């Protein structure tokens, strides 16, 4: 109604963002949704990751096309635990492990740094 | 959950035919079909009732779309209880199809005499 047609994860997160400032609304002082600043490396390079050892994706279980094309029966299926669990391992785990507890982050979300200077 | 036995009710001479005594032996039948049965790969393979019911509605939607009104043929049996044939009566106008009979059914010639066959 706002945005115009987009994707439902966007309108999943206005909904969320809306919620947020309507709690803050009726709390009685209304505040702004506020983006957080995160430090992110924008320098990287696939020549960084070439030790990496390469794994295959999870393969995709399509239905076939004539059986498909006259019913209205699921196309894709969900995977299976094994592969849930070989996909997810292949995860790089780029986000900082000491996220949740790092005091650094904290107070440059505290203060209106500038780092770009 | 098995029927063991029929027996006739004393209203007037008691008695009950070959069929209502004895073919009550179906209900005991192992050959019934307790699921559905939807067709994959050419072949006929058991569901669920939420997945059949499902591609029974969108097979008669896409007849009727494609091949418009009165289109659908609905022969229901005439053991059903009234309650299921105003049921059927309402789904055919749901499909917009007028075609609601019986292959057991004959040629009425008393509601064209008296107005009501019966
Ligand atoms: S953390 Fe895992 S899922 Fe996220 S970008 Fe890195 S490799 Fe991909």
């Amino acid at each position: 109604a706002v945005t115009g047609p987009k994707i439902a994860i966007e309108a999943i997160a206005q909904g969320k963002n809306a919620a947020r400032v309507i709690d803050s609304y009726l709390r009685g002082k209304l505040e702004p949704i506020k983006e957080p600043y995160y430090v992110k490396q924008e320098d990287l390079t696939p020549e960084d990751f070439k030790d990496r050892e390469r794994k295959p994706r999870v393969p995709l279980k399509v239905a076939n096309a004539e059986e498909r094309k006259n019913n209205f029966r699921e196309i894709t299926s969900t995977m299976t635990e094994k592969e849930a669990i070989a996909e997810a391992s292949r995860c790089l785990e780029c986000g900082c492990m000491d996220y949740f507890e790092c005091q650094l982050y904290k107070y440059v979300n505290q203060y209106d740094v500038d780092p770009q200077r | 959950n098995l029927i063991f036995d029929v027996s006739p009710v004393q209203s007037n001479e008691g008695m009950l035919c070959a069929f209502g005594r004895f073919g009550i032996k179906y209900v005991n039948d192992k050959d019934r079909i307790l699921a559905p049965l939807i067709k994959v790969n050419g072949e006929l393979s058991k569901t669920t009732f939420d997945q059949a019911l499902i591609e029974t509605a969108k097979k008669l939607q896409a007849i009727r779309a494609s091949y418009g009104k009165d289109s659908i043929a609905i022969i229901a049996s005439q053991r059903l209880t009234n309650e299921e044939a105003l049921l059927l009566t309402k789904l055919a106008q749901k499909l917009d199809t007028t075609v609601i009979g019986s292959f057991d059914l004959r040629e009425s010639v008393l509601d064209r005499i008296f107005g009501l066959n019966a």
